[PDB]
RNA sequence: UGACGGCUCUAAUCUAUUAGU
DNA sequence: CTAATAGATTAGAGCCGTCA
């Protein structure tokens, strides 16, 4: 008969300086925290994307309600909630003939393919961007659903080039980055699913019950991407950096080569939560070693430090590095040797493969959310996925499986610790749910990391989140 | 930042609705009292009024304080053999025998 | 690549023992 | 160093559901 503990939600802000829980009815309710002017849009892409994306930005102006309003909160209209303006008006095309389209996608080789498209599509954009006059913030690319299918490496048709990925997202993204604009790529499917269909009449995504949902999420992304702010943390105190720390593999190189990446989250002392990457890829050339060497740890360590010296002026008092991996002795070491005395390193892994299940005795709804079960001084359990009772749901769909939470190195209290990491999760731009099912700090550098290793004539990428999710 | 005192003569021994810590739990009470009192609504839209009544009275629901047991999938095992033995088969059984 | 969650299938790398060193 | 026995520990890819 062992005890749990419940950890209350955290609660995030928002305009007139209010707070609520749900970011769907926080944004209904006051708006979002900056105020801009209105999102000028550039489409990129065939008659039919203009036609698509014209269509959904009309539609997307009325209010939109859902099946269940209770679950998924109703939509009211794109300016009735972000006090912009976003209409077919700020629009500029690119038209692109589907012939070269066509001729490209037959060559049988997917790098060579891949890199063609990437190409067709990146030097429109950037002549678009340089030589001209016109000012666009976020440039929308509609691509067809065939050319996102057979963008996979284990895709079938039915050494120049070779140093790359054999997917269109992340190539797109990573050869944009030294130009620095801010892209969003749609899928065809996804703004028209009506059309779209199988052989049965009906469409293959059907948004009939979740269209509210589509719209929010779709918003909310545009908003974001176009230098929107829409919210922020609540009671995230002062003087605590928080660090993720996720390792990618290279995969097409000579030397295995594992890379490293992280995100930086803390508070500004203007009650703005800066919230960016800190990456440039570190690199352990070992097979299968997930550890930093100390020269890399310290090159790490030092540039998180002068980054949030450089911002604020003093140094942290509290810094904890999140990850997924659990440190070696070398590593921490290096870690201590160029730390400060009044600053404290506390490390935490977080884990998901370990079971443990609990059932509820008698009804058929699942756990509470906050719910945690503390094994040790050093170790606990965490529900961040159950039974929200606002939302009269949960956030899974089968019984969920918790975040295991261990202090691996440092003195710290394993409570703060699953407080801190439960409010880390209410950070997702590229989302709009109650909330996530993993911290943000461990989810935003492993998209980074994904981006940029897919390319390697890359150099002081920037940190801005904008140019990759 | 004004006190029970500062309060005007006239207003203080009314029943007051507080907006102090949020413009939402404040709108509930607005409404409560309202229906309460019979203030004359004429609900003109349909399908939307209710949806927007409905938003506030549930964005406050929390937890309530009542016992809860639950299962799971872990067995404890209970007893265990008092001696673990390593005996010394000094080449006498096969080099290549897979003990398994 | 509009999100998220749950599964399944695959390579790796360490640590302890044994024979080819 | 390479060939097997395990326990413990990380990544990468692909598929399905979301309703009432
Ligand atoms: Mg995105």
């Amino acid at each position: 008969m062992k005890e749990l503990i419940y950890i209350e939600e955290p609660k995030i802000l928002f305009a007139h300086g209010q707070k609520c829980t749900d970011a769907r009815d926080g944004l209904a309710l006051f708006g979002p925290l900056n105020n801009l002017y209105g999102i000028k849009s550039g489409v990129i892409g065939t008659k039919q994307g203009l036609k698509i994306f014209r269509d959904y930005l009309d539609h997307i102006q009325k209010p939109i309600y859902n099946s269940n309003s209770i679950t998924r909160p109703m939509f009211p209209g794109f300016e009735a909630v972000f006090d912009c303006k976003w209409e077919s008006t700020g629009i500029t095309f690119k038209e692109v003939t589907n012939e070269d389209i066509g001729k490209f996608l037959y060559n049988s080789s997917t790098h060579k393919r891949t890199y063609d498209l990437v190409s067709l599509f990146i030097d429109k954009i950037i002549s678009a961007n340089k030589n001209e006059d016109e000012n666009v913030d976020v440039w929308f690319v509609i691509v067809p659903d065939e050319i996102y299918k057979y963008c996979r490496p284990n895709s079938v048709l039915p050494a120049e080039t070779y140093n790359y990925d054999a997917q269109f997202h992340d190539q797109f993204k990573a050869r944009l980055l030294k130009h620095t604009i801010p892209t969003q790529i749609f899928r065809e499917s996804t703004l028209a699913w009506r059309d779209f269909k199988n052989a049965f009449g009906l469409p293959i995504r059907d948004f009939s019950k979740i269209e509210g949902h589509l719209a929010w999420t779709i918003s909310t992304a545009a908003f974001y991407k176009a230098g929107g702010k829409p919210w922020k943390l609540s009671d995230v105190r002062n003087g605590v950096c928080y660090l993720g720390l996720v390792y990618k593999k290279v995969e097409k190189s000579k030397n295995p080569r594992n890379a490293c990446c992280a995100a930086q989250m803390f508070l500004d002392n203007g009650d703005g939560t800066v919230f960016k990457g800190e990456v440039g890829p570190w690199y352990n050339p070992k097979n299968g070693q997930y550890h930093l060497e100390p020269k890399e740890a310290k090159a790490l360590l030092s540039q998180s430090l002068q980054s949030y010296k450089e911002q604020i002026g003093e140094y942290p008092k509290e810094v904890f590095i999140h990850a997924k991996t659990r440190f070696n002795h070398q590593e921490w070491d290096a870690f201590l040797e160029v730390t400060p005395k009044e600053t404290n390193l506390v490390g935490v892994t977080i884990s998901k493969t370990k079971p443990l299940k609990l059932y509820k005795t008698e009804g058929d709804y699942t756990i509470l959310r906050g719910n945690a079960y503390v094994v040790n001084e050093r170790s606990a359990f965490l529900w961040t996925v159950g039974y929200v009772p606002k939302i009269q749901t949960a956030l899974s769909m089968e019984v969920p499986n918790p975040l295991f939470i261990e202090i691996n190195k440092g003195e710290a209290d394993i409570k703060q610790v699953l407080k801190d990491i439960l409010s880390l999760t209410k950070l997702n731009y590229n989302a709009c749910i109650f909330a996530d099912g993993e911290p943000v700090t461990l989810r935003f550098a492993d998209k980074i990391g994904e981006i940029l290793t897919a390319s390697t004539d890359i150099k002081t990428p920037p940190l801005a989140f904008k140019y990759y999710i | 930042q004004l006190s029970y005192d500062d309060i005007n003569i006239d207003i203080v021994r009314l029943n007051a609705i507080d907006f102090k810590m949020s413009w939402a739990r404040g709108l509930k009470d607005i409404l409560e009292a309202f229906e309460k009192q019979k203030v004359p609504k004429e609900v003109a839209d349909a399908s939307k009024s209710n949806l927007l009544y409905q938003q506030i009275f549930l964005h406050d629901k929390s937890v309530i304080e009542k016992e809860e047991i639950y299962d799971s999938n872990w067995l404890s095992i209970l007893s265990f053999p008092e001696e673990l033995r390593f005996h010394e088969y000094n080449w006498m059984l096969p080099k290549r025998f897979d003990v398994r």
